[PDB]
């Protein structure tokens, strides 16, 4: 729309204008972060106005007596000098910038950041029930400050900070249908236990049910006593060392029995939501602006080939269909050999035509 | 935000086919653009017209348009069709006590018609039952803005009378009035003079009909 | 076909309880939010309660905070509004409405609405009182004749003149709620004075909820 | 052939070691097993830690109660028969093999994870870690089953629990047992831990970083010091045990005196206490090295600017 | 005598 966001410095001498707060990360290029900064040349006194775009990873440290204290690790930093224009090294003006400059007058100066591809999106890690502080995760932020030089102590009264979000939306073209199959032969079996699971679609929306078609062909002499089907969120997190995490966001344990020399076929419906997953500390949620409720983190879309090992948080989802089989011959039947398959799927928001904020707040 | 008040300035509006209809809504506090407009026909559920104060909902004709200026919002109907005569509500959905306006009723307009007044005395069965409800029936009158004054037995009656109003006819597009004057078994016999005065603006001068006990 | 079906409305006493059902069809309870909006007779829209079911939150108006309780049945895809300690001010037509859970909060789908009536009165049949035309007092070109319906509490009573034969512009009026708690409506019609003493006009008053049908005739004196 | 005071002191220190090791290893196993949401998929050190803790706990439980009754108090009647005299020795040797192999496997893991992390990401998985743990336990059992054939009961009261086979085979079975239980674990642990300590120093008390939780890191305190102290303790807590087991059979039918008899009967208790110390040392190192582990272990032990506005351009 | 205990 034609609306813009403005935020002023504590002293009121500096203010920043942005036409958006969520910037869409298409797989090839991101939306430019173009804005307008309004200065007071009679107050600067030969100073300069610097606007900085920072992608930072916020993390906590558990080896501390103080609780609720977090750090920041910068992943990407960009700088532009605004009040004194660069010697013809200035980006072309977008239409919103033209309107903002003509509206604000002569003391309004533009800034534009080009976020490089393969950078992490805004992901917020869910704080625990007992956690008083700033939530961990990756977020972007635009900061403008008056300073004589870049390497200087920034005063709080002369700077203004604005949190922005990098987001992705569901691809328009659906992918191939997710299909997984497996064949298991036990120790003293000599016969195969076949499991075939599939999803109805490759791309799902938040709050939308997922249908899992499970076809079991038991040609062995062991009994499948329980079928476990779950939706798992995978978080590839690279902060100081590469780490991978797994979290089930939706579960369905079915007491469905498959007899020896029998065939089974059922469809199971699951829907991941946040109301039953709020206790899971560290769960990946979509980027927040201040503290508002966000859905589960959308699937991170990476480049077509390779371009892996991102230093942020990579989110993906899988459906695991597990068959538990009553083992016999060497154990006391307490344990059970598990035959499982995994189905990867995409969980994202559809491409919108307006601002994501639902504007609902007490 | 304690509780946002949505004030629709036009409580009732009359317009003809093809005219431009403008309904405005004022918010007591800044609700950003989180404003929606709804159309409601008599006896039917409200239908969503626009949202985000400017966006048209799918299937809504291009005649309807929404616009935001400040804390105020405006709904405009261009080339008002006969299907667009209904009640319209502005709603803000920026705070969980979502609030609607008091509604704006859109009526049809034509030449002013003069009301016709009739007075019907209570029947013998009504008097025998124990309650008397003398009514004066007002026939077709376009402006819809009228009043009923009794002045029975040279004494004005107020605070008990109830009035009924029908909707516009599907072809005549004219209203009607029916007012009831409550009375007791002893009250009906005590006063032998009854009347019903009309303060309609359509007539140049007020029209008064008088009645007496025992008249046919 | 996206639709919402409401049920569970009807007569209550001032202090009783009701449960309303909204059978959602065509959408999920996790990608949609369910809201209840009531409309008092002659008044506008008033939001009552809402449920998100994705964030596990429920909201209520300040006037129904303790008495009303909203809940959803995810498996049946049905939301419920359990209303307790009902008052006379709770008499309204209750609609269940839907909104997108994500990135929208306007109500795009509405149910037909269930009328909820809360009063101490009980079902009662009507009592017709003839309205004799006053040819000595009515100046209309066509004589005006009417019938009076009084003291009927339940759903509006159908009134037909001469079993629907009359087509001279019969004007029925909406029933008003008297101080006692019972409704009353009047039906009038303009008839030419030529057939005043020849054509007999009978208003058929049939009240289905009370199963009381009374026939009356009006003739000028 | 021992004084009452020495026996009392040995019994007291053995009971203190029993309680300390059992409590520490049980709480360590609970800490490593008490998992929460968002389990890490590339961390396998906890599997080796739990395997080593279980090995130490089994050593404790299958060693102290049997030994204190008969060997500590130089009891002449062996309270069991031949099945017991074989099974207890088999279980003890299996426990020692499991402990040594668990420490060696922990050293191998840490190094793979530190020297070649990117290689170990694909070369090492949770399923492969479980396979390796099961393999080392099965190897411990298959190396200890010799003790079933070697041991037996004799008369020489009078129940004797001794290797009944000829000394020629005993001197080679003890030789291979000592080799595979000390020397190979000794070289593996020492070399790998020295390499790890050297690499930690060249790359740099809070020298390391570990992502215990998503977006939560912790520091590894006293890394190199503990990496060398584990080797020093394994040398101290094992070498006398194996030297005693070797000298029990590598001495001919000569140089036998009552002085040497009492010397063996006291060195037995001394070296067995040193052996048992290693079964308790590990959780102490776990606590002082990892802050998160120490916190969970102690918990289990105790429980046992302006505002953004809007406008239009 | 010999230790007799291993
Ligand atoms: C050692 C061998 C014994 C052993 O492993 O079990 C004990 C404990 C259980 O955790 P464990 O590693 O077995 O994890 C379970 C299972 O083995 C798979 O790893 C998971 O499936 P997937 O691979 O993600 O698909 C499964 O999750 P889900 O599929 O049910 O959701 C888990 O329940 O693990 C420890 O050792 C820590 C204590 C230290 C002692
Ligand atoms: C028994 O101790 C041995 C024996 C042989 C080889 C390595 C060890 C280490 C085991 C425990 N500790 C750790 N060392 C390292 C090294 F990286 C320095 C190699 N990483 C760890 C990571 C986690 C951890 N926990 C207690 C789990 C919970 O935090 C302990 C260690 C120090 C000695």
């Amino acid at each position: 729309g034609t609306r813009v966001f403005k935020k002023a410095s504590p002293n009121g001498k500096l203010t920043v204008y942005l036409g958006k707060r969520d910037f869409v990360d298409h797989i090839d290029l991101v939306d430019p972060v173009d804005g307008v900064v309004l200065v007071d040349p009679e107050y600067l006194k030969e100073r300069r106005v610097y606007v900085t775009l920072t992608c930072a990873f916020r993390y906590g440290r558990e080896d501390l007596d103080v609780l609720g204290l977090t750090f920041r690790k910068d992943l990407f930093v960009a700088n532009v000098q605004s009040f004194p224009p660069a010697p013809e090294d200035k980006k072309p003006l977008t239409r919103l910038q033209e309107r903002l400059i003509k509206k604000l007058g002569e003391h309004a100066y533009p800034f534009t950041f080009e976020i490089p591809p393969n950078l992490p999106c805004s992901v917020t890690l869910q704080p625990g029930p007992e956690d008083t502080g700033k939530a961990c995760g990756v977020d972007y932020e635009v900061k403008a400050f008056c300073a004589e030089n870049l390497e200087e102590k920034i005063h709080k009264r002369n700077s203004v900070r604005l949190v922005i979000r990098k987001v992705q939306y569901a691809p328009e073209r659906p992918g191939p249908q997710p299909t997984a199959e497996t064949t298991r032969q036990f120790l003293m079996s000599d016969k195969p236990l076949h499991l075939e699971a599939s999803l109805d679609k490759e791309i799902y929306y938040h709050g939308e049910p997922i249908s899992v078609n499970v076809h079991v062909t038991n040609n062995t002499n062991k009994t499948v006593k329980k079928i476990k089907i779950s939706v798992r969120q995978y978080a590839d997190i690279c902060l100081f060392n590469t780490a991978q995490y797994k979290c089930p966001v939706a579960m369905e344990e079915a007491d469905d029995t498959v007899a020896p020399s029998s065939t089974f076929c059922k469809v199971y419906t699951l829907t991941p939501f946040l109301a039953n997953n709020r206790e899971k500390r560290g769960l990946a949620l979509d980027g927040k602006l201040k503290h508002e409720d966000t859905n589960l983190a959308s699937s991170t879309l990476l480049r077509e080939g390779a371009n892996r090992e991102i230093l942020g948080i990579i989110v993906s989802y899988k459906v695991k269909v597990k068959l538990v089989v009553s083992r016999g011959g060497l154990l006391g039947d307490l344990a059970s050999s598990d035959v499982a398959v995994e189905l990867p799927f995409t969980l994202m928001h559809p491409k919108p035509k307006e601002e994501p904020p639902h504007r609902e707040v007490p | 935000a304690s509780d946002i008040q949505m004030t629709q300035s036009p409580s009732s509006l009359s317009a003809s086919v093809g005219d431009r209809v403008t309904i405005t809504c004022r918010a007591s506090q800044s609700v950003s653009s989180a404003v929606a407009w709804y159309q409601q026909k008599p006896g039917k559920a409200p239908k969503l017209l626009i949202y985000s104060a400017s966006s048209l909902y799918s299937g809504v004709p291009s005649r309807f348009s929404g616009s935001r200026s400040g804390t105020d919002f405006t709904l405009t109907i261009s080339s008002l069709q006969p299907e667009d005569f209904a009640t319209y509500y502005c709603q803000q959905y920026k705070y969980v006590p979502v609030t609607f306006g008091q509604g704006t009723k859109v009526e049809i307009k034509r030449t002013v018609a003069a009301p016709s007044v009739f007075i019907f005395p209570p029947s013998d069965s009504q008097l025998k039952s124990g309650t008397a409800s003398v009514v004066c029936l007002l026939n077709n009158f376009y402006p819809r803005e009228a009043k009923v004054q009794w002045k029975v037995d040279n004494a004005l009656q107020s605070g008990n009378s109830q009035e009924s109003v029908t909707e516009q006819d599907s072809k005549d597009s004219t209203y009607s009035l029916s007012s009831t004057l409550t009375l007791s078994k002893a009250d009906y016999e005590k006063h032998k003079v009854y009347a019903c005065e009309v303060t309609h603006q359509g007539l140049s001068s007020p029209v008064t009909k008088s009645f007496n006990r025992g008249e046919c | 076909e996206v639709q919402l079906v409401e049920s569970g409305g009807g007569l209550v006493q001032p202090g009783g309880s009701l449960r309303l059902s909204c059978a959602a069809s065509g959408f999920n309870v996790y990608s949609s939010s369910i809201h209840w909006v009531r409309q008092a007779p002659g008044k506008g829209l008033e939001w009552v309660a809402s449920i998100s079911s994705y964030y596990g939150y429920t909201y209520y108006a300040d006037s129904v905070k303790g008495r009303f309780t909203i809940s959803a049945d995810t498996s049946k895809n049905t939301a419920y509004l359990q209303m307790n300690s009902l008052r006379a001010e709770d008499t309204a037509v209750y609609y269940c409405a839907r909104s997108r859970q994500f990135w929208y909060s306007g109500l795009d789908y509405w149910g037909q609405g269930t009328l909820v009536t809360v009063s101490s009165a009980s079902t009662k049949g009507p009592s017709v009182f003839p309205l004799a035309p006053s040819s000595k007092s009515t100046s209309g070109g066509t004589a005006a004749l009417g019938c009076l319906v009084k003291d009927y509490f339940p759903e509006p009573v159908t009134v037909s003149w001469n079993s629907g034969a009359l087509t001279s512009g019969v004007h029925t009026f909406p029933a008003v709620l008297q101080s006692s708690g019972l409704y009353s409506l009047s039906s009038v019609v303009t008839v030419p004075s030529s057939s005043l003493g020849t054509q007999t006009y009978i208003c058929n008053v049939n009240h289905k909820p009370s199963n009381t049908k009374v026939d009356k005739k009006v003739e000028p004196k | 052939n021992t004084d009452i005071y020495s026996k009392v002191l040995v019994t007291a220190v053995y009971l203190a070691l029993f309680v300390v090791g059992t409590v520490g290893n049980t709480v360590t196993a609970f800490t490593l097993a008490r998992k929460k949401s968002l389990q890490s998929l590339q961390s396998t050190v906890h599997y080796h830690l739990g395997s080593l803790a279980l090995s130490d706990l089994l050593t404790l439980l299958l060693a102290m109660p049997v030994e204190l009754y008969n060997f500590i108090w130089v009891h002449h009647p062996w309270a069991f028969g031949d099945a017991g005299c074989r099974g207890y020795y088999f279980l003890r040797d299996a426990c020692t093999y499991a402990t040594a192999l668990n420490v060696a496997s922990l050293s191998v893991e840490r190094y793979l994870a530190i020297c070649h992390p990117f290689k170990a990401k694909t070369l090492m998985s949770r399923s492969r870690t479980k396979k390796f743990i099961s393999a080392i336990w099965l190897a411990s059992a298959l190396l200890a089953v010799p003790m079933l054939f070697t041991m037996g009961e004799q008369n020489r009261g009078g129940l004797v629990c001794t290797p009944t086979i000829h000394t020629a085979t005993v001197k080679v079975v003890i030789q291979v047992n000592t080799f595979m239980s000390f020397i190979f674990p000794m070289v593996v642990i020492s070399v790998l831990n020295t390499i790890i300590a050297n690499k930690l120093t060249v790359m740099v008390h809070s020298t390391f970083s570990m992502a215990i939780e998503p977006g939560r890191v912790q520091a590894l305190r006293h890394g190199v010091r503990v990496l060398r102290a584990v080797v020093i303790a394994f040398v101290v807590c094992w070498l006398p045990y194996h030297v005693r087991r070797l000298m029990f059979c590598y001495i001919s039918d000569e140089q036998w005196t009552p002085f040497l008899y009492d010397f063996y009967h006291y060195f037995y208790m001394v070296t067995n206490a040193l052996f048992y110390v290693s079964s308790t040392i590990n959780p102490i190192l776990y606590n002082l090295v990892s802050a998160n582990f120490r916190h969970i272990f102690l918990a289990t032990l105790a429980c046992l600017s302006n505002h953004t506005l809007s406008s239009n351009a | 005598r010999r230790p007799y205990i291993l």
